């Protein structure tokens, strides 16, 4: 894990992935006191969870291809500094190839104008 | 200031958790932890006046509701209406001896208290 | 049945605030709230079926169970208590052999104490399906009962 | 910070704004009974154990919802607070069906704790 | 020449309808054309069905009216061109006395005018006030007019509605609301109900006029489902209003918009509270909140929330159309206006009345509600009903003031008025009081929840002859606690009854508890019903009225009663009329 | 000592009697901070302190008289609340016979006007 789970708390947008609150009622609970001190919960599943009553969006999905429309739905709003990424990261080109081909649904770009928003 | 008494208190096959209307001071604590912490919201008050009562879901028994048998409405109680099954052959009232360790049983680290007599 | 409920739950949908007004009108469909219809107001309104339960059950205007046929608004407010409206519920409980708040077994019945009816002049006044009665007396209200349940077996 | 200024049993005690009595009497180790309230959950004002006797306010204060102010004075066990108390546990007892201890300890003239050992 | 009909919740409760439909019959099958309309209550309770026949501005209103009247007063009244002077009952060069001391402001329309028809109200100076304030009034200015006038409560404890205006309109909000008390709670009170019935329209404009005064965009109206005359004819006085553009998006051609939505409640006294009313409207179960934050701060949803009874709405528009300064020049130095009294219990003549402050309460019943009933004695008056207190006889000067009724040890109340005169028990009037409130508390809190209850056991042992010695001081014991220590104002005021009977009619107390007798034998567990041989005919009607056959005799014999299978229900005193049966 | 060194930073009023600064400058402090505080200090001596730059009235006395008069102007303003005093105290018809003769000075009625005034 990249950070801690009291950043959680103070966070501007929270994307639960799977089964979160199912698995871990706990983690279900600090989702919960973390939307009520004011964050933004966005939870993907394929199914229904617990964390969708106090969800902005939700989204059911069932295939990865979802995440790639988001990313290049990401660079058609021109969300993405390629001066920094190409800066810090590797393989940008090649991931602008493998999705560029790919469909932009109407979910995938509500999901990247969260992300980038927040 | 003694007179009538409710009497309501019928046998459960729950596993984990003895509930006993008679032994209730209707604080709402249960409800509302289930309702604000928990967020599962599976107990609720009903009738009202001196017939209310805490009841689950439709007047279910605990494992028909969406309890997710965490203990938190028997972790709350203050006047033993809500108790958690001693994990012992033969229930019985003893004074215990508690030492905090970790829930070893998925990522979130709760910690807890174990409570134990010998 | 669970079908009449679609408009009832259509109207009133998208905010978890209208709870009271779906029962209101589930009990007008329904004459009383099943338990079935409470499992779909819950599964669609998206309320806990725990929320669901404790309005119903709070509420005096709600019933769990079927209510007879006829239903005897007893006015137990102020003005009809002083002028001796207790004698009258009594009678009637005597006569159709219930208490107050339930229904006879031949399920024609239901003895159900309200307040203040409004015709505070006529105390004591009872209420059965629309129809009212004022300036009653313990046995001009056996008397009454006597001739709804004659003129109904007449039929 | 800026520091309220209170007296809670003849003790003068420099509390911070924004707390309630029993949060301010729990820090500076002052017994307030209660029975419905819990620091998770918005205050309830069911049982109303936690009274205290507020000089400049005619009646009984919870508090575990009143919120400490500056120059306050509070009893927290005068003569009216504990006949409230008393009558609130006794009201309290009157619809309280229960074994504190069994009929078994009641009848040892030790009292040896007969349930629990056997 | 115009019909109007009385069909208010007790006009069509005595044959109203009934009356109505055989007079448009009537008109139909003799082949006139006369309007006939219906109208609200005029307080003359005691004379419905009420017909008023008005040519020009000449108003007769006729009494108890029957269907075998109506061709009669048809064919010799507008037909005839005669008043009948004879069931006439009322009219406008000769009104009843029972209105001539009354100073009517909240019901100065009601059975005066159609109910549902916007067109009659506006011709009476309606819709004035607000299309003065919506010119030429700054909503401080409404506030202002509303503190001079001195306006408060009417209906509640009573508290300046000014300062409830200015605190709901000085708090911060995109969206504010504007509530409305049209629930009665108390068991016996019927005045907002009538002004529902009989002047929708002024309770909708003084709502407008708070929403203007205070900024909000959205009212609701709290009516309790259980009256349909309310509800309906609430709902086509705002149709009516809407389609006016007097409610709703651009009122009257300018920027306010304010509208009122109807939130049927599902039923209870605790949801009449500010806290429970709020929760009730919010879709949750009605159990009061706490006290922070409050409904001004946020209310309904966490936004401002001004919460006021229907009659204090009703007298908005007047004071606006009249100022403030003649509002305040009616009544005390503290208590100003008028205000609405539901008459009841044994009077002799009971309805809605409005009384300006400072009228003693001896010139309501003894003037105003014409004595009492079958000329008998007058014990107490219960003001505010439930949450309120038994005033006695020898109090009966307290003049109507918030301030002078509270130093009875009663309250104002919503302003029901429930005579009960030398044949009422008041331990038994204070059960009956106890046993309300517990079956209308919410049950949060254990003061209100248990402390209610033991008290009405208490009063239940002492009314069955089962009470022990020893009982007054803890019942008073117990109503101190309860006053003192609920939460919600259901708690705090349910002890009132109990602690006022205790203060000024002690010795009927200590005779149901210490010679075990009723003084005013009502409570069946501590009388004695007996047949006096010498006074006895023996027709058996007393014996063949029993439910219990209790009596047995032989024709033109003494009857002799069977003590041990007496229920004590008193059909013998309501079937004797040789005075026969003795109660003692 | 009637109270404790706490109170002081909670009371309305102070009079500060005698070289308080001077013969303990940790007073002096506690009585500067405790006007910063919000208190209202009266120093009363028979000569220079350093209290005097933060009083709102200062007295420069010499005899025990100029408190007798004090006390009479309490009585003449009708401060003296003497259906409580004849209770807690005796000695009070003693005293109001003492003090009778004494002249009020503009400095003892302005002291008696401080003190009811608190
Ligand atoms: C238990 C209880 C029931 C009440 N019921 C009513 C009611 O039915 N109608 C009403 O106008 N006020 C009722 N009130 C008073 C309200 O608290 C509040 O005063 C009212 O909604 C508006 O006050 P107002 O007189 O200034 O308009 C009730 C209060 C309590 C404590
Ligand atoms: S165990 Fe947990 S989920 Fe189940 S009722 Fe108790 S608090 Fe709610
Ligand atoms: S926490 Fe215990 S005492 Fe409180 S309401 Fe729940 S069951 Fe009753
Ligand atoms: S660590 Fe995981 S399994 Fe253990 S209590 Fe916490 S959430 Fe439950
Ligand atoms: S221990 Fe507590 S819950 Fe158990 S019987 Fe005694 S008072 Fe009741
Ligand atoms: S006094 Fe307490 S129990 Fe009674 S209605 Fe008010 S909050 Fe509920
Ligand atoms: S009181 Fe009723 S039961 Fe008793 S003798 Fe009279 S009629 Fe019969
Ligand atoms: S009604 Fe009166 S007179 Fe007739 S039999 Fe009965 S007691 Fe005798
Ligand atoms: S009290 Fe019964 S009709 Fe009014
Ligand atoms: S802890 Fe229960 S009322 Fe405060
Ligand atoms: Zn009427
Ligand atoms: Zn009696």
């Amino acid at each position: 894990s990249t950070n801690s789970f009291d950043e959680i708390y103070s966070t501007d947008l929270i994307v639960a992935v799977g089964k979160v609150a199912e698995n871990h009622a706990v983690m279900g609970a600090k989702l919960k006191k973390a939307v009520e001190l004011g964050a933004k919960l966005v939870t993907i599943n394929n199914g229904e969870t617990r964390a969708d009553e106090r969800a902005i969006a939700t989204y059911k999905i069932d295939n990865t291809a979802f995440f790639k429309a988001t990313i290049k739905a990401l660079f058609e709003m021109k969300a993405v500094d390629e001066d920094y990424v190409s800066k810090i990261a590797v393989n940008l080109d090649e991931l602008k190839d493998d999705v560029k081909n790919v469909e932009v649904t109407d979910e995938a770009s509500e999901f990247a104008k969260i992300i980038a928003g927040a | 200031l003694s007179g009538y008494k409710h009497k309501r208190y019928e046998p459960q096959k729950h596993p984990f958790i003895e509930r006993n209307p008679d032994k209730c001071i209707l604080c709402g604590l249960c409800i509302r932890v289930c309702e604000e912490v928990v967020g599962v919201c599976a107990l609720g008050f009903v009738n009202r006046g001196f017939e209310t009562i805490v009841k689950p879901e439709f007047g279910l028994p605990l494992e028909e509701t969406s309890c997710i048998s965490c203990g938190q409405c028997a972790d709350i109680c203050p006047t033993g209406a809500c108790i958690g099954k001693q994990p012992v052959a033969k229930q019985v009232p003893v004074n215990t001896v508690a030492t905090k360790t970790v829930c070893t049983f998925c990522g979130m680290g709760c910690e807890m208290l174990v409570e134990t007599k010998g | 049945d669970l079908s009449l409920l679609d408009p009832v739950l259509d109207e009133y949908k998208g905010e978890k605030s209208n709870i009271i007004a779906i029962l209101q009108k589930t009990q007008e469909i329904y004459r009383f709230l099943p338990l079935d219809a409470l499992n779909y107001i819950s599964e669609k309104t998206g309320v806990k079926k725990a929320k669901i339960y404790g309005i119903a059950t709070f509420y005096a205007q709600f019933r769990l169970k079927p209510v007879g046929k006829y239903v005897i608004l007893q006015c137990q407010g102020t003005a009809c208590h002083v002028n001796g409206s207790e004698e009258i519920k009594n009678a009637l409980c005597d006569e159709l052999n219930i208490k107050p708040g339930d229904t006879t077994e031949d399920g024609m019945f239901t003895l159900e104490e309200v307040a203040c009816l409004g015709c505070c002049s006529l105390a004591p006044v009872m209420m059965i399906n629309g129809e009212t009665y004022g300036k009653l007396t313990p046995d001009k209200a056996r008397e009454i009962i006597r001739r709804i349940y004659e003129r109904e077996k007449n039929v | 910070m800026r520091l309220v200024r209170v007296n809670i049993d003849n003790k003068e005690i420099f509390a911070e704004e924004g707390k309630t009595i029993l949060e301010v009497a729990h820090e500076n180790n002052i017994e307030i009974p209660h029975l419905c309230y819990d620091k998770r959950l918005k205050p309830y004002g069911a049982c109303g154990l936690c009274v205290v006797e507020i000089e400049g306010s005619p009646k009984l204060a919870r508090a575990c919802s009143t919120y400490v102010t500056d120059k306050m004075v509070i009893k927290t066990d005068s003569p009216r607070v504990r006949n409230a108390r008393k009558m609130a546990l006794e009201l309290l007892l009157s619809e309280h069906r229960g074994d504190c201890r069994p009929p078994c300890v009641l009848a040892c003239p030790a009292h040896t704790d007969c349930q629990g050992y056997v | 020449m115009k019909i109007r009909v009385g069909l208010g919740s007790c006009g069509m409760a005595a044959g109203g309808n009934k009356v109505m439909e055989c007079i448009q019959q009537e008109l139909r099958s003799r082949n006139l054309d006369i309007p006939v309309e219906p109208t609200g209550c005029i307080g003359l309770c005691f004379f419905e069905p009420l017909v008023d026949v008005i040519d020009g501005d000449d108003v007769y209103t006729y009494g108890n009216v029957t269907p075998e009247m109506i061709p009669k007063i048809i064919e010799s009244h507008v037909i005839g061109k005669k008043p009948l002077d004879e069931f006439i009952v009322s009219t406008s060069f000769e009104p009843y006395p029972m209105l001539k001391s009354q100073v009517r402001i909240a019901l100065k329309n009601c059975g005066r005018i159609n109910p549902e028809d916007i067109d009659d109200y506006i011709k009476n100076g309606g819709y004035e006030a607000l299309k003065k304030v919506l010119t030429s009034m700054t909503p401080e200015e409404v506030i202002e007019e509303i503190k001079i006038s001195g306006l408060r409560g009417r209906g509640g404890a009573g508290f300046p509605t000014w300062f409830k205006w200015d605190a709901a309109r000085k708090a911060s909000g995109d969206i504010k609301y504007v509530v409305c008390n049209a629930d009665e709670g108390d068991p016996g009170a019927f005045m907002d109900r009538s002004i529902l019935e009989g002047d929708p329209h002024a309770v909708l404009e003084g709502m407008t006029i708070a929403a203007y005064a205070i900024g909000a965009k959205e009212g609701y109206i709290y009516v309790r489902a259980e009256y349909p005359l309310a509800i309906k004819r609430l709902e086509i006085a705002i149709e009516q209003a809407r389609n006016r553009n007097l409610l709703g998006n651009n009122i009257l051609n300018t920027n306010f918009s304010f509208d009122i939505k109807l939130k049927k409640g599902a039923g209870a006294f605790v949801c009449g509270e500010e806290t429970a009313l709020i929760a009730s409207i919010e879709g949750e179960r009605g159990m009061p909140r706490l006290k922070p934050p409050f409904p001004a701060q946020s209310g309904l949803w966490g936004r401002p929330t001004n919460i006021n009874n229907v009659e204090t709405y009703a007298n908005v528009p007047w004071i606006i159309t009249n100022g403030g300064k003649a509002f305040a020049s009616l009544g005390t130095e503290k208590s100003k206006g008028t205000k609405v009294f539901a008459l009841a219990g044994k009077i002799k003549r009971g309805g809605l009345v409005e009384v300006p402050m400072g009228m003693s309460l001896r010139e309501v019943i003894y003037n105003i509600g014409g004595g009492i009933k079958d000329d008998k004695a007058f014990k107490a008056v219960q003001m505010g009903g439930p949450s309120g207190g038994c005033i006695p006889a020898d109090l009966i000067d307290t003049p109507v003031d918030y301030e002078s009724i509270t130093k009875t040890g009663a309250i104002m109340g919503s302003g029901g008025m429930i005579v009960m005169d030398e044949t009422t028990c008041m331990v038994d009037i204070a059960r009956f009081f106890l046993e309300f409130t517990c079956k209308e508390s919410c049950g949060k809190c254990t003061y209100c929840r248990v402390g209610t209850r033991r008290m009405l056991e208490i009063l239940d042992r002492i009314c069955n002859g089962e009470g022990r010695d020893g009982d007054l001081e803890l019942l008073e014991e117990l109503a101190v606690s309860v006053k003192d220590g609920s939460l919600c104002g259901l708690g705090q005021t349910a002890p009132n009854p109990v602690l006022t009977t205790l203060r000024y009619f002690k010795d009927e107390y200590i005779a149901h508890i210490r010679d075990k007798k009723c003084p005013a034998k009502q409570c069946k567990a501590l009388i004695t019903y007996s047949i006096l041989p010498e006074k006895c005919t023996g027709c058996g009607l007393c014996a063949r009225k029993c439910p219990t056959k209790a009596i047995t005799g032989e024709r033109l014999k003494p009857h002799v009663i069977d003590q041990s299978k007496c229920t004590k229900c008193g059909t013998c005193m309501n079937v004797c009329r040789f005075g026969a049966v003795n109660v003692e």
